[PDB]
RNA sequence: GCUUGACGAUCAUAGAGCGUUGGAACCACCUGAUCCCUUCCCGAACUCAGAAGUGAAACGACGCAUCGCCGAUGGUAGUGUGGGGUCUCCCCAUGUGAGAGUAGGUCAUCGUCAAGC
RNA sequence: CCUAAAGAGUAACGGAGGAGUACGAAGGUGCGCUCAGACCGGUCGGAAAUCGGUCGCAGAGUAUAAAGGCAAAAGCGCGC
């Protein structure tokens, strides 16, 4: 056999569902690339890491040309 | 003749149908089309499977009777067991008499013995397709389209636009700009 | 110069000789790009600027390099490697090369009847080679080095070249 | 048009064999002396 | 036309910046005649003040040059205080920010609005 | 023998075989065919031995489609060999089948020499079969 | 209430194509390259100064289902829980229920501001 | 990447591939621009070089495997 490699899980995904409350600075989804885009009161990591910058609620509404996902905070 | 007997449904499912066809012997249904909401009814699995082995089955109009409510209708789909091949379910037209309606229409070839291209040349024939589909009125609706064979040489193609067709019928393909082989003649085999 | 020569007579006459409704749609000729493909200079690299100077003293307008898109070895050539320069030409400095193209240069050549009447694209452009450049005046000929091919395209606004082909009527193209 | 990039461009003359003078702008800031043109090439007249 | 299309996909990155920092947008509109500019609110939605050169002091067909475009922008300056704004952010819409855009910027910095 | 020219993987998993056939089980070229009434897979050389048998009684005319192509590997471990040590080579090549799949079509030929030439074919394969004329729908 | 220009909401039931039409104003093509400015050359693009022509191209509106895009009812597949069989696989009770296909639908619907009637 | 059973994680001497670097610009910013390919026309090059036009919309590209991304292009060029 000349098979036997793999690597350590990365641990993606959503952090933080629809409705949930959230802080400044938290994060809210871990990508490798961009499934979900930063909507309103979101920003992005370096690494497309999607980061709360206000208080409120996540939104995860898709809208606009492109089909695109987007994760945005609004008033609680 | 082209009699059918109907009986209103009343429970939906996948329980309550599979029910029908284990216990009571019966074909869930449902009548859809013209002007009118969609009604599920039911009938027999034996007297269904007796009119569908009539040649022009499909290509004809059947006189429905729901309950004692009758009416004009046509054979749009047909559901059959993958394995054993009976009758599940099916699902009928109604027919208006002023609105275009589509339909499978069989291919009657006929005087295949004396083709050119069989009694001369001893080749084949081969029927590529055996219906076409078809839109045209209710009142001028054919049994079905022949097909001529008798001036066909070998390596002949017949094509949609080769065939005639009755008063008032479209084949839906040509019209589509897609005429394609319906029946060819070819070398044997071996 | 030709500029008084199209606005005069060639586009009020070609008006009515293709029935046109509008003026606007009258065809016309917007400009004239000649390069010269050297597939030369491939190990060389020093004629690229020489001949950057025959085709610098023939329009009056300085060229440029054009450069492989892609490397592909059956030519020997690879990608930023010059292959080629190119001129353009529009307005005023495109009547006065054709007027000399017209007749200065083209009368000698050598040899020829006339020009291929059949080298139109689907779109009513004409493109025409040039088998040797010491067909112009202003360069010498004791004085070049080897021979090579300039060319020639010309770019209208034509729908068709049925239009275009009798735009190039006018201005008296000798069409054999 | 770029500014000291480009040669120089000027009227001048041209006078061919068949006493033909046409004026066109060139690059040779001199006149010039032909040999034939369209009033007297062969293939241009009918030949 | 191909002309209107690329300069139109020119002025859509700083359009969307405007609306992620949710900053009032001066926006200014060139045609070969006139001149146009407006104060869209934050988003796109309302128009808060506008001005143009078709408004009825400027209807007299110096139009479509440098000094004609200053009067302009002065002007919007006035109707933009008139609806309590300031601190703006200018929008180019695409245009080169050099000349007839560029004495309309000038002349609002001169109105009072900031950028 | 019948198999891909070329495949993207070598090998495949087991997997398992489930449900009826709701796709490929018309009579859609031919006029009378040789449909599947029980589930397996067969080797491609029961495919290719069956058609042997299956042209060789007609012997006069008509035309046969296959409508079941081989194209997953199967594998085994040679003898006298452990347990581990990786997966084993490709061996031969099986069509998963499923209760309603048509495998054999014909035309041109009389329906009681169809019947003949099916029966032929069926005795060579490892699993029920059925004979089934052709419908509008 | 209507037309044109700018900015949005929504991203094809809104797109593609194929025909008809608009220049009083707006917009566009357009005239020229002295000045601001530009081209790895070129006033093609960017820019400036305009008012002789045309709505030809572009744009907008209006029409048509040909393509595209939406798309039911019913049936079918799968499936959580409990129980069975001939147990590689299915069945019954109960809750859930597609994808494809069929009848059919669509030539968008709104908001703010400025000009002309 | 699959196995991995639509949150995360999940074994085998299970099935397939890569790394032990590169870059002072291949980083920052401002401004500007869209690819591969097909067809037609053109001096030798000819299926394939450079040029003109039409169609096409991403089938191109990303320093380096595969997956996930890419119009405010994350792709391409220039000034500082
Ligand atoms: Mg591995
Ligand atoms: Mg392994
Ligand atoms: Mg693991
Ligand atoms: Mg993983
Ligand atoms: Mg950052
Ligand atoms: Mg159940
Ligand atoms: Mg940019
Ligand atoms: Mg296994
Ligand atoms: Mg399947
Ligand atoms: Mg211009
Ligand atoms: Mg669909
Ligand atoms: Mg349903
Ligand atoms: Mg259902
Ligand atoms: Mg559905
Ligand atoms: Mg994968
Ligand atoms: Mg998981
Ligand atoms: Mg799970
Ligand atoms: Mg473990
Ligand atoms: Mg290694
Ligand atoms: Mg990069
Ligand atoms: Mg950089
Ligand atoms: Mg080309
Ligand atoms: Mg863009
Ligand atoms: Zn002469």
């Amino acid at each position: 056999t000349r098979n036997g490699r793999d690597s350590e899980s990365k641990r993606l995904g959503v952090k933080l569902f629809g409705g949930q409350a959230v802080k400044a600075g938290n994060i809210l989804v871990r990508q490798r690339g961009t499934k979900f885009h930063a909507g309103y009161g979101v920003g992005l990591g370096k690494d497309h890491t999607l980061f709360a910058k206000v208080d409120g609620v996540v939104k995860f509404e898709t809208k606009g040309a492109f089909g695109r996902k987007y994760v945005s905070i609004v008033a609680a | 003749d082209f009699i059918l007997n109907a009986q209103v449904r009343s429970d939906l499912g996948k329980g309550a149908s599979r029910r029908l066809r284990r216990n009571a012997g019966l074909v869930p249904a449902v009548v859809y089309g013209g002007d009118k909401e969609p009604q599920s009814v039911t009938l027999e699995l034996r007297e269904i499977a007796k009119l569908l082995e009539n040649e022009a089955a499909f290509s004809h109009v059947i006189a429905l009777n729901v309950g004692g409510a009758k009416e004009t209708v046509l054979i749009k789909a047909l559901q059959r067991h993958p394995a054993k091949g009976f009758v599940m379910h099916a699902d009928f037209l109604r027919v208006v008499a002023d609105h275009k309606l589509t339909a499978h229409v069989p291919l009657h070839f006929i005087n295949e013995e004396v083709a050119v291209g069989v009694k001369q040349a001893g080749g084949e024939i081969s029927h590529t397709i055996s219906e076409v589909e078809v839109s045209c009125l209710p009142k001028d609706l054919p049994e079905f389209i022949e097909v001529d064979m008798a001036k066909v040489e070998l390596g002949q193609i017949v094509h949609l636009s080769d065939l005639k067709a009755p008063k008032g019928v479209e084949l839906v393909q040509l019209a589509h700009g897609n005429d394609l082989a319906v029946a060819n003649i070819h070398a044997s085999r071996v | 110069r030709l500029k008084e020569i199209y606005r005069k007579e060639i586009a009020p006459k070609l008006k009515e000789e293709l029935q046109l409704a509008n003026v606007m749609e009258v065809p016309r000729v917007t400009k004239i790009t000649l390069n010269m493909g050297l597939g030369e200079a491939v190990g060389d690299k020093k004629i690229i600027e020489n001949a950057v100077a025959d085709l610098e003293k023939i329009t009056g307008q300085k060229p440029v390099v054009t450069y492989a898109r892609k490397s592909i070895a059956g030519f020997k050539i690879r990608e930023g490697w010059p292959i080629g320069v190119k001129v353009t030409l529009r307005s005023d400095r495109m009547y006065e090369f054709l007027d000399r193209l017209l007749s200065i240069s083209l009368p000698r050549v050598r040899d020829f009847r006339g020009l291929n009447a059949k080298s139109f694209d689907g779109r009513g452009n004409y493109s025409m080679g040039v088998k040797e450049q010491i067909i112009f005046p202003e360069i010498d000929y004791d004085k070049i080095d080897a021979l090579r091919g300039l060319d020639i395209t010309l770019t209208t606004t034509a729908r068709t070249d049925d239009e275009g082909r009798a735009l190039l009527r006018a201005f008296k193209f000798p069409f054999r | 048009m770029k500014a000291d990039i480009h040669p120089t461009y000027e009227a001048i003359e041209a006078t061919c064999s068949c006493g033909n003078v046409i004026k066109t702008r060139s690059t040779l800031c001199k006149p010039i002396h032909l040999d034939v043109c369209s009033e007297c090439h062969p293939f241009y007249t009918g030949k | 036309s191909v002309k209107k299309e690329t300069r139109l996909r020119r002025a859509r990155k700083a359009r969307l910046k405007m609306r992620e920092l949710e900053t009032v947008r001066l926006c200014v509109y060139r045609s070969s005649q006139h001149i146009y500019a407006q104060v869209i609110a934050a988003d796109g939605g309302k128009v808060l003040a506008s001005a143009s050169t078709l408004d009825k002091d400027l209807r007299e067909g110096a139009t479509g040059n440098i000094d004609a475009a200053k009067k302009v922008g002065q002007l919007v300056a006035e109707r933009a205080k008139a609806a309590g704004v300031t601190q703006v952010a200018f929008d180019r819409s695409g245009f080169k920010y050099h000349g007839r855009v560029k004495a309309l910027a000038d002349a609002a910095r001169e109105g009072g609005l900031e950028f | 023998m019948l198999q891909p020219k070329r495949t993207k993987f070598r090998k495949q998993m087991t997997g398992h075989n489930r449900g009826l056939a709701h796709r490929g089980s018309k009579v859609s070229f031919g006029e009378y065919a040789l449909k599947a009434t029980s589930r397996g897979r067969l080797t491609a050389r029961q495919i290719e031995s069956a058609r042997r048998a299956l042209t060789r009684h007609v012997k006069r005319g008509g035309k046969i489609w296959i409508r079941v192509f081989p194209d997953k590997p199967v594998t085994k471990k040679p003898l006298e060999v452990r347990m581990g040590k990786g997966k084993g080579g490709v061996e031969y090549w099986v069509a998963q089948i499923q209760p309603g799949k048509v495998l054999y079509e014909i035309e041109g030929v009389s329906e009681e020499l169809a019947r003949e030439a099916f029966a032929l074919a069926a005795a060579k394969l490892p699993l029920a079969t059925s004979f089934v004329k052709r419908t509008v729908m």
